């Protein structure tokens, strides 16, 4: 499955319809979830080397570099010129503190190589779905140029892919839209929310921005329907106005001294208020002060 | 006008195609939107589907005529939308008013005879 | 090149923090309500 | 003791007696209002971003920025003292004390 | 304006 | 700074009361030199754009216009006064005269207390307005 995809993108990218995009989408999905088995089999494989290098590289893809580069020798982790280019100067010395003092035996020659063939097996799925996502980001913006610059390239291809293309998706309403392959399982989670452009939002308000970020994209369905709009000012513009409205959902005069002229009114016209309003208090055993007696103690007040 | 907003009615077209979508919005038998109009079109119960020419883009409303191809109802363009700029209390302007048929409307055969009318614009 | 001075704080924050969790390791009867 | 109003009115004349008379007929009151924002925003923690300013213009602010916090952190220390001592004082200064402390 | 007025009165202080 | 405009000629204060009448005129005899009067220029600039809708400060100094200061014989060294339509409201202060307010005032809400009942007793035409402050004594403890 994903050889024969890897031939396809291979094949596109050579020559340079819409399902091969999609094919592309789906096999970077699904080797982007065998890099992360293959990295936590790695993790679970190289905790007696190691046991806090999965502590110390919450990424995949850095403690599968810490782990090829590294291994079950703890000596990798002074003055490293690999691992300097992988990870921050403190990640380094966090990892040379871990190593200094890890309490942990190294592996046999049989683990290792397993090890360093399943982080091989990594870098080339994780390779493989770089080159299909370029390869999708290339036919979204060769297909769809509005709806890639607005709600961004993969979102477009998995819009795409679920609706049947830019023909059919243009005929989705808003509501579509909004719920586009949207569903505990979140009510109208559509590809928007569920995507970069619904990220960078908070969460109390992501779904309503995301009404502002799916229908405007079904515009960019009506924008790539037809062979207008190629260069994407549309989708900029509305990508702009989103900006705008997310930065404005987050973040002395004196009166003259005059009063009432007259009284006049009373009663169902001005009654009502001072009885809701101003209510009457119980105005009695409140305001009394028995200046014979004493109710209460001398110091209660 | 847009080349693309096809058919266009006339004057007196355009005014009893906004009479009419005023009864029925009056009569909650029209509904405004692009969203909405897709709805209707897609849920065939809109006796009618009415466009703007005058949208910027023109493309957002270019899916209401595709759909009128898909459901058989008639299409028409009115040139701008602020024909039902205030439509059904709109402040701005209307553009997608799927009028959908209403049970005994008092101008359903008034509806039917703006169809029959807007018929013989696309030829 | 240019100074994080965060970084060496969320680093040591980290690696105090898993210290403590490999002594909480050690933990009897540490209740927790999913 | 009043080295507020002094610094700001020494400012406030040096930026007039620099600024030509095409312009000091109604940016002088703008200038006063960009210090005035510049003042309050040292007091608050809150950067004071003027891009549209002149280098030396917002140079100038932020000396009088600084001398008037350097004023302002002395007196607010001197004030404190006092109170603890048991100073003569009243309810206007105790209030504008305990909010610059 | 108030620029003349103001430097009139710093002048003297 | 002193924002507010002073006037310099005599006349033209005199002209400047006659000026408006529907408002309060508060004049700042104070000479803008001594400290003290700045303070009092500092507390009307507080209260510049506050009592601006129900009052029109003007500031004044007793060296340009000396006649304020000899018949009027304010010898303070910064004396805020009233005048209301040709008609110089008194406030109670209690500090034996009610002609001027003599005092540096610090406080922003106090002026414009002050200025508020200054208002309404020339509303009600009252010529000695019944000050809401103990001025009588120092207010500090």
């Amino acid at each position: 499955m994903f050889a024969e995809i890897m031939m396809k993108i291979e094949e596109y990218i050579s020559k340079q319809e819409y399902r091969v995009i999609v094919d592309a989408n789906n096999l970077t999905v699904e080797i982007e979830n065998e890099l992360n088995i293959i990295h936590k089999f790695i993790r679970d494989k190289y905790s007696k080397r190691f046991p806090e290098l999965e502590s110390l590289v919450p990424n995949a893809l850095d403690y599968i570099r810490t782990v090829k580069e590294l291994g079950n020798s703890l000596d990798k982790c002074k003055n490293n010129e690999n691992l300097q280019q992988i990870l921050t100067n403190a990640t380094i010395m966090v990892v040379s503190v871990t190593a200094s003092t890890t309490q942990g035996q190294q592996l046999s020659e049989e683990e290792l190589e397993r090890l360093e063939e399943a982080c091989d097996m990594a870098l080339e799925l994780n390779a493989s779905k770089h080159r299909i996502y370029e390869y999708v980001e290339s036919r979204m913006s060769f297909i769809a140029p509005n709806l890639s610059i607005i709600i961004g390239a993969s979102t477009a291809a998995k819009i795409m892919g679920v609706a049947g293309g830019l023909t059919n998706l243009s005929k989705m309403p808003a509501c579509n839209i909004m719920l586009l392959g949207a569903q505990s399982v979140l009510p109208h989670t559509g590809y928007i929310y569920h995507s970069d452009i619904v990220q960078s939002l908070p969460p109390d308000l992501r779904r309503k921005a995301a009404r502002l970020v799916a229908a405007k994209c079904t515009l960019a369905a009506r924008v790539d329907s037809f062979h207008e709009s190629t260069e994407g000012k549309v989708g900029y513009e509305l990508k702009d106005e989103i900006e705008r409205k997310f930065d404005k959902w987050q973040e002395k005069p004196l009166p003259a001294p005059l009063d009432g002229q007259r009284k006049k009114r009373g009663g169902r016209r001005y009654r009502k208020m001072k009885e809701r309003l101003g209510l009457t208090e119980i105005r009695k055993q409140a305001n009394r002060m028995s200046f014979g007696e004493i109710e209460e103690d001398a110091y209660q007040e | 006008v847009n080349p693309k907003a096809y058919p266009l009615a006339d004057a007196h077209l355009t005014k009893k195609l906004l009479d009419l979508v005023q009864q029925s919005c009056n009569y909650k038998q029209l509904r405004k939107g692009a969203n909405e109009a897709t709805k209707t079109l897609n849920r065939g119960i809109s006796e009618f589907i009415v466009m703007a020419a005058d949208a910027e883009p023109l493309e957002i409303i270019l899916h209401l005529p595709l759909l009128c191809e898909d459901k058989n109802v008639p299409y028409v363009f009115v040139r701008s939308k602020q024909a039902l700029g205030r439509a059904c209390g709109v402040s701005r302007p209307v553009i997608a008013c799927s009028v959908t048929i209403k049970e005994g409307s008092q101008l359903k055969q008034q509806i039917q005879s703006i169809q029959q009318s807007i018929e013989r614009l696309l030829v | 090149g240019e100074l994080d001075m965060r970084k060496i704080g969320q680093a040591r924050n980290t690696l105090m923090d898993m210290r403590l969790s490999q002594v909480s390791d050690s933990v009897s009867g540490q209740t927790v309500v999913d | 003791s009043h080295f507020d109003l002094e610094l700001r009115a020494a400012v406030m004349h040096d930026i007039l007696d620099m600024m030509p008379e095409g312009i000091k007929q109604n940016k002088a009151r703008t200038i006063l209002q960009h210090l005035s924002e510049a003042w309050r925003c040292w007091k608050a923690n809150i950067p004071w971003k003027v891009p549209g300013l002149p280098t030396p213009i917002e140079n100038m602010i932020l000396r009088y920025v600084k001398a008037k916090a350097d004023w302002w952190t002395n007196t607010a220390h001197y004030n404190r003292e006092r109170i603890r001592r048991g100073a003569t004082v009243d309810k206007t200064v105790c209030k504008k004390n305990l909010g610059r402390l | 304006d108030i620029e003349s007025s103001l430097k009139q009165l710093a002048e003297r202080r | 700074s002193y924002m507010l405009p002073h006037l310099h000629n005599g006349w033209q204060v005199d002209q400047a009361i006659l000026s408006e009448e529907d408002r309060v005129v508060v004049i700042r005899f104070g000479h803008d030199w001594d400290p003290t009067c700045m303070k009092m220029d500092e507390v009307l600039y507080s209260i510049a754009e506050k009592v601006k809708n129900f009052a029109v400060i003007y500031l004044v100094d007793i060296t340009e216009v000396p006649d304020f200061n000899k018949m009027y014989e304010l010898y303070d060294p910064c004396t805020v006064m009233f005048f209301f339509r040709n008609k110089h409201i008194m406030i109670d202060l209690g500090t034996g005269n009610n002609n001027k307010i003599n005092w540096a005032m610090e406080d922003k809400q106090e002026m414009v207390d002050i200025i508020e009942t200054v208002y309404r007793g020339a509303r009600k035409g009252r010529g000695l307005v019944v000050s809401p402050k103990d001025y009588s004594t120092k207010y500090r403890y």
